[PDB]
C-alpha cells in the first residue's frame, strides 16, 4: 500500500504500484501481488478499470483475444489469450 | 578438558576445537542423551509416516529401511527439528524419482539453545550418525558408499563431522549454506572439507561477512563442488518488504522463516526444486561471478556443466580437483530452475535510440521477451545479451525482435534485426533472419536461416 515501483511477488492494492503493470490475484477473495504480463500465446486479461486482474494483460506488441463482453468488463472477465497481432 | 561417552568416544576442549580465534571458549558438547539425536525414517512404502529407527538390528529389521537402495540422511540446523516440513519435502520430491530410505536427523534437544552450544553439540549428532552408518555396515555388509548426508547450515558440518569419523568413505556430503561463524577459517578436523566424503557438493547461498552483514553461510569453498548461485551472497526474491516476505503464497510460518534468513533457507529451496528439475540447474565455472554477469562463462565446456543440487554426481569430472567455483542464476519463486541462453541481434533500419527484446520459439514452447539491449540502436551493429528463460524452448523454431523508446521520434523510424542468432548451454546455434523492419511495438517475425 502506498509504496511505488514493486517486485513480482510483493502485495499491491492497484496496478499502479507494480513495475510489471499488473497486480494480480487468482481469485476474489485473495490477495494480490504483482505479476508478470502475458507472454504471447497463454491466458490473459482485457485492461481493465479495476486495478487488478485475475490474469494478467499481454506483453509488448501483443493482442488479448478473447470474447469482451459487457458483462465482462463489470465482473473483470474478459479473458482471451496473448496473440501477435 | 575430556569428557567421554559409550558408543560416541570421547570429546574434548583441546586445539582446534576450542582457544583458538575463531573458536575461544572451551565449551563441550551436551550429553547424548540431551542432544537426543533420533532417526526418522521415511520411505516409497512409508512416504507420509515417519519410522523411528536406531543403530539396532530389530529396528532396521522391523522397519521399512531396504538395504538394496541408497541412503540419504537430511541434518537440520540451528533452531530447527527433524520434523519441520522443508526436510520431509525433500524426501517427498526423491520419492517422485527414486527408491530410497530417507531419513530426517532430528537434534532439536541441542539445537535450541545458544549457538556456541549448539555448535558444540554438532560434534554429538556426527557421532551419531558415523556410528549409525559404520552400524549399518556391520550389521548388513552395506556400505558407506550408499550414504548420502544433506546437512544445512550446522547440520552441514555434523555432516562433515560424521565423515571424518568414517574416513572419508560415505559416498557424498552436500553442504547447504554452511554456518560460517565458529567455522570460517578453523581447521578442516572443525568443518566440513573435501576431505569428509568420497564427494564433497555445496551450495553457497547467504555468503556475505557474519559481521556487519549477517550472512550466517560461508564464503570460503569447501568442497569439490562449490555453487554460487545468483552470486551467492543475496538471493532474487528475497529482498521483499516486510508484510509481503511474511504474507507470502506459502503461508505464515514459511514467510516469517524468510524474513528471518531468506537467503540461507534457499539453498534448501533450490535443493529440493533440483530433484525434478534435472536440467534446471545448469552451474558454468568461471573465474568470479562478475565474469558471468559480464557474458564471459556461457556455454557449458565441453563435456558439460555440473547441475547444482541432487544431480551434481552425475558430473563427469567431480573429484578432479577440489573447491571447483561454479555460478548460476536462478528464479525468485519456487520452479527456481532457469535456462540460459545466448543472442546476438544485428541492427538494420534506422539509428534511433531505444530498448531490444527478443522472445525465442522452439518445439517445447516459447518464452516471455527479453530485453538484450537499449541505448542507440546503430544499423549493422550487434549486441549481445545472455539471459536466464523460466522455460526451457528446445530446439528454435523462431524468434520475435521488438523495440521501443519512451520518446517516439516524429519521423515514424523503422528499425529490424537482419539477424539474430540464439545459442544454447550447451553450445547449440540457431541463425535467424529477417530483410523487414518495424516501427516501434511490433513484432519483427524472424525465420530460420
Ligand atoms: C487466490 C490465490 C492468488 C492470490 C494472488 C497470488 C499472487 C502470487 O504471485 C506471485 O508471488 C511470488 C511470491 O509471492 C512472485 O515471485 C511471483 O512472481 C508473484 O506473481
Ligand atoms: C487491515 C487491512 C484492511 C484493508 C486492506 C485492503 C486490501 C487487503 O488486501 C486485499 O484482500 C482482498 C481479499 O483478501 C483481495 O481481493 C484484494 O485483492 C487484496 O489486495
Ligand atoms: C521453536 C519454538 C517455537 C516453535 C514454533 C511454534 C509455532 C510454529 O510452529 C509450527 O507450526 C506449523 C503449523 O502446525 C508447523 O508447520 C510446524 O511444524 C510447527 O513447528
Ligand atoms: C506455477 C508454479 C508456481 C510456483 C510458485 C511457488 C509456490 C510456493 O513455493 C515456494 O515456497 C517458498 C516458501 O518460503 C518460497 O521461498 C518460494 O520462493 C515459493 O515460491
Ligand atoms: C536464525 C536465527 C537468528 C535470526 C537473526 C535475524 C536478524 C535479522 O536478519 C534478517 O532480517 C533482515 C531484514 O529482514 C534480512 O535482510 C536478512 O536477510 C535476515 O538475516
Ligand atoms: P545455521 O544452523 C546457523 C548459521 C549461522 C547463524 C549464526 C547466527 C546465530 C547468532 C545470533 C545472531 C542472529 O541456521 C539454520
Ligand atoms: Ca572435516
Amino acid at each position: 500500500g502506498i509504496i511505488i515501483n514493486l517486485d513480482e511477488g510483493e502485495l499491491c492494492l492497484n496496478s499502479a504500484q507494480c513495475k510489471s503493470n499488473c497486480c494480480q490475484h487468482d481469485t476474489i477473495l485473495s490477495l494480490s501481488r504483482c505479476a508478470l504480463k502475458a507472454r504471447e500465446n497463454s491466458e490473459c486479461s482485457a485492461f481493465t478499470l479495476y486495478g487488478v486482474y485475475y490474469k494478467c494483460p499481454c506483453e509488448r506488441g501483443l493482442t488479448c483475444e478473447g470474447d469482451k463482453s459487457l458483462v465482462g468488463s463489470i465482473t473483470n472477465t474478459n479473458f482471451g489469450i496473448c496473440h501477435n497481432v | 578438558k575430556e569428557v567421554c561417552y559409550e558408543r560416541l568416544g570421547c570429546f574434548s576442549d583441546d586445539s582446534p576445537w576450542s582457544g583458538i580465534t575463531e573458536r575461544p571458549l572451551h565449551i563441550l558438547p551436551w550429553s547424548p542423551k540431551d542432544v537426543n539425536t533420533r532417526f526418522l525414517l521415511y520411505t516409497n512404502e512409508n512416504p507420509n509416516n515417519f519410522q523411528e529407527v536406531a543403530a539396532d538390528s530389530s529396528s532396521i529389521s522391523g522397519s521399512n529401511f531396504k538395504t538394496n537402495r541408497k541412503t540419504r540422511f537430511i541434518i537440520h540446523g540451528f533452531i530447527d527439528k527433524g520434523e519441520e516440513n522443508w526436510l520431509a519435502n525433500v524426501c517427498k520430491n526423491l520419492f517422485k524419482v527414486e527408491s530410497v530410505n530417507c531419513i530426517c536427523v532430528d537434534w532439536k534437544g541441542g539445537s535450541r539453545t545458544g549457538y556456541t552450544q549448539a555448535s558444540q553439540n554438532i560434534r554429538i549428532v556426527g557421532a551419531e550418525v558415523a556410528y549409525f552408518v559404520e552400524f549399518l555396515q556391520s550389521a548388513f555388509g552395506y556400505s558407506p558408499s550408499n550414504v548420502h548426508v544433506i546437512g544445512h547450515s550446522l547440520g552441514a558440518h555434523a555432516a562433515g563431522e560424521a565423515g571424518r569419523r568414517t574416513n572419508g568413505t560415505i559416498g557424498r556430503i552436500t553442504g547447504l549454506d554452511p554456518a560460517e561463524p565458529c567455522f570460517q577459517g578453523t581447521p578442516e578436523l572443525v568443518r566440513l572439507d573435501p576431505s569428509d566424503a568420497k564427494f564433497v557438493d555445496v551450495i553457497h547461498t547467504d555468503g556475505a561477512p557474519i559481521v556487519p552483514n549477517l550472512g550466517f553461510g560461508m564464503s570460503q569453498v569447501v568442497g569439490h563442488l562449490d555453487f554460487f548461485p545468483n552470486g551467492g551472497v543475496e538471493m532474487p526474491g528475497c529482498k521483499k518488504n516486510i508484510l509481503s516476505q511474511i504474507v507470502d503464497i506459502d503461508g505464515i510460518w514459511e514467510g516469517t522463516r524468510d524474513f528471518a534468513a531468506c537467503n540461507h533457507l534457499r539453498s534448501y529451496k533450490y535443493y529440493t526444486d533440483s530433484i525434478v528439475n534435472p536440467d534446471g540447474f545448469a552451474g558454468f565455472p568461471c573465474a568470479s561471478y562478475n565474469v558471468f554477469t559480464a557474458n564471459k562463462c556461457f556455454p557449458c565446456p565441453s563435456g558439460g556443466c555440473p547441475q547444482m543440487g541432487h544431480y551434481a554426481d552425475r558430473y563427469p569430472g567431480k573429484t578432479n580437483d577440489v573447491g571447483q567455483k561454479f555460478y548460476l542464476d536462478t528464479g525468485d519463486a519456487s520452479n527456481f530452475a532457469r535456462w540460459r541462453y545466448k543472442v546476438s541481434v544485428t541492427l538494420s533500419g534506422k539509428k534511433v535510440t531505444g530498448h531490444i527484446l527478443v522472445s525465442l520459439f522452439g518445439n517445447k514452447g516459447n518464452s516471455k521477451q527479453y530485453e538484450i539491449f537499449k541505448g542507440t540502436l546503430k544499423p549493422d551493429s550487434t549486441h549481445s545479451n545472455e539471459f536466464d528463460s523460466d522455460v526451457d524452448v528446445g530446439d528454435l523454431q523462431m524468434v520475435k525482435f521488438i523495440w521501443y523508446n519512451n520518446v517516439i521520434n516524429p519521423t515514424l523510424p523503422r528499425v529490424g534485426a537482419s539477424k539474430i542468432i540464439v545459442e544454447t548451454n550447451v553450445g547449440k546455434q540457431f541463425n535467424f533472419c529477417s530483410p523487414e523492419t518495424v516501427r516501434e511495438e511490433v513484432l519483427l517475425t524472424l525465420t530460420p536461416c
